[PDB]
């Protein structure tokens, strides 16, 4: 394996651990502020695919600080990850044009 | 905090007769209400969460309906064992709430 | 396998304090919540709070007076609920409940019936209640025993460690002199009496005593 | 430190400074339009970072004219760095894959 | 411009009893509720901020709670110096507005 595609399966594996541990303390978080409706374990695992894709839709979000904290972590984590599978992509791509041009 | 409203507070029906059970959320819940059955002396018994989905161990007998702000506890054909305290119970919101309940009465 | 076990009772002297436990059995998760729901007498269910026993935080109803507060021994799988400086106001079944983070309470505890008074504890006195001997039986036979002069509350009376169930009436109890005092009555063929063996076992939480009494004819 | 990384650096640290002075002109902004919600500075911090990620739950987004101008800098700022990032990433992959072939 | 209702506008409660005021919002503001204290020739007193949040200074005999539309201001055991107008503030959308205010009565 090529250091571009370990790190894109690295930060896939990241990624999922991201959004686990992120449904459960947004979960942990948010429980506590009331009118919060991030407060459901499985809706939790929901949300924090729909905010590390950017999606967004706003069926649901943080409105604690920490929640705030989490959602921010798995947005971060969520554009680093769908911006390394580009950048080693681009890189797999670079390598192929360049065994067609004889380099 | 979400406000659960069960009217009416009593209800009388006949021995085999079809009873429905009304539980008005104070704003959207979804289908994010649970009933649970409580007999005299006894503890609370989930019957129905998420307002349609079956418990095993619940009589066939017993379903619910509702999305939403209006929920609805039916049963089909009420026998004795059915004298008890219904209660209505919202997750959409933090903190959770409860309706304040209906008496069946045969 | 009973999931949440608690204390059928607590005494507690008005200003006092109380810690109600809860052990749990069966599945236990890290994502697991217990949650503490208070009952008074003739009301209904109030939410009082929460804890995720796997981090230790926990959450209370604000809308009322925050008397409450929650601990775990992760080790002992129980939660515990700290009252603190009661009034009648507290008076209540307190009933603990597991919610696995998905919104509905699955299984809950018998609960915990807390009486905040100055009062003495003072074990039930149980007495028979068979026929009077001028008294012609039909099919079937009434009986009874007599739970008198206890407080607090409750006691929780069966009939031959519960095998007898259908026949079975228990009484509200009444309040008089600072002691309750109820019957309970069961109802047998008047055949299987007393050839068969009738037993009123009762049990009192708060001074951790259970009785047996048998329903024998009047001599 | 090679160029792409000191971009993204840049990039970083002059997207912090997006995101904050972002917070407080919207808040400056958005106050005396009746009916804004994007009024006080925590939340706004919080908006905007929800809007430079894009992920946009719309929870909260300004209404005046000089709101949305301050809301597009927060975007295009967030968009330009969170690319940056990548192009940075690609210039390491790609320098990686031109070893592990001699070149 | 969000609407601050506070029924009633004079409360009577007996010493040492437990008193509540309520602040309706004419639509949901969250918990952008803030309550002040304003006794005979004083200037306002900030009692609790978001609805809830205690301010270091102010009596632990004061609570908030709510969420939405419907917030409450509660005294634990109230006493002399209680005695005030007091008026809830929402923070949710500008312009900022204020309740009508409330009078405790011993
Ligand atoms: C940092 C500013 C302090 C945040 C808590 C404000 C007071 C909380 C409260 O009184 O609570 C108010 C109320 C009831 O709890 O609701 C709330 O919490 C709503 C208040 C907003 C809570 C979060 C705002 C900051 C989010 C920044 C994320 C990091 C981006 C980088
Ligand atoms: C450019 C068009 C002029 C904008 C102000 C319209 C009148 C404001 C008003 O009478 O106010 C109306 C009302 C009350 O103030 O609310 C409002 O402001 C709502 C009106 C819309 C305000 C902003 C619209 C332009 C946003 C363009 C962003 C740049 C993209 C590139």
């Amino acid at each position: 394996s090529a250091l571009h595609w370990r790190a894109a399966g690295a930060a896939t594996v990241l990624l999922v651990i991201v959004l686990l541990a992120g449904s459960y303390l947004a979960v942990l978080a948010e429980r506590g502020a009331p009118g919060a409706q991030l407060i459901t374990y499985p809706r939790a695992l929901w949300w924090s695919v729909v905010t590390a894709t950017t999606v967004g839709y706003g069926d649901l979000y943080p409105v604690t600080l920490w929640g705030r904290c989490v959602a921010v972590v798995v947005m971060v984590a969520g554009i680093t990850s769908f911006g390394l599978v580009t950048a080693a992509l681009a890189t797999w791509f670079v390598g192929r044009e360049q065994e067609r041009r004889g380099h | 905090d979400i406000l659960l409203t069960q009217s009416p507070a009593i209800l009388s029906v006949s021995p085999g007769e079809r009873v429905s059970f009304s539980c008005r959320a104070s704003q959207s819940i979804g289908t994010d209400i649970h009933w649970y059955q409580q007999r005299t002396n006894g503890s609370p018994r989930l019957l129905i969460k998420y307002a349609s989905e079956s418990i095993s161990g619940i009589p066939s007998r017993f379903s619910g309906s509702g999305s939403g702000t209006d929920f609805t506890l039916s049963i089909n054909s009420v026998e004795s064992e059915d004298i008890a305290n219904y209660y209505c119970q919202q997750s959409n919101r933090w903190p959770f709430t409860f309706g304040s309940g209906t008496k069946l009465e045969i | 396998q009973v999931q949440l076990q608690q204390p059928g009772a607590e005494l507690v002297k008005p200003g006092a304090s109380v810690k109600l436990s809860c052990k749990a059995s069966g599945y236990t998760f890290t994502s697991d919540w217990i949650h503490w729901v208070k009952q008074r007498p003739g009301h209904g269910l109030e939410w009082i709070g929460e804890i995720i026993p796997s981090y230790g935080r926990a959450n209370y109803n604000e809308k009322i007076q925050k008397k409450a507060t929650l601990t775990a021994d992760k080790s002992s799988s129980t939660a515990f609920m700290q009252l603190s400086s009661l009034t009648s106001e507290d008076s209540a079944v307190y009933y603990c409940a597991r919610e696995r983070g998905d919104g509905y309470f699955a299984v809950w505890g018998a609960g915990t019936t807390v009486t905040v008074s100055s009062a003495k504890t003072t074990p039930p006195s149980v007495y028979p209640l068979a026929p009077g001997s001028a008294a012609q039986t039909n099919s079937m036979v009434t009986l009874g025993c007599l739970v008198k002069g206890y407080f607090p509350e409750p006691v929780t009376v069966t009939w031959n460690s519960g095998s007898l169930s259908s026949g079975v009436h228990t009484f509200p109890a009444v309040l008089q002199s600072d002691l309750y005092t109820l019957s309970s009555s069961v109802t047998v063929p008047s055949s299987s009496w007393p050839s068969e063996t009738v037993t009123c076992n009762v049990a009192h939480p708060a001074s951790s005593t259970k009785v047996d009494k048998k329903i024998v004819p009047r001599d």
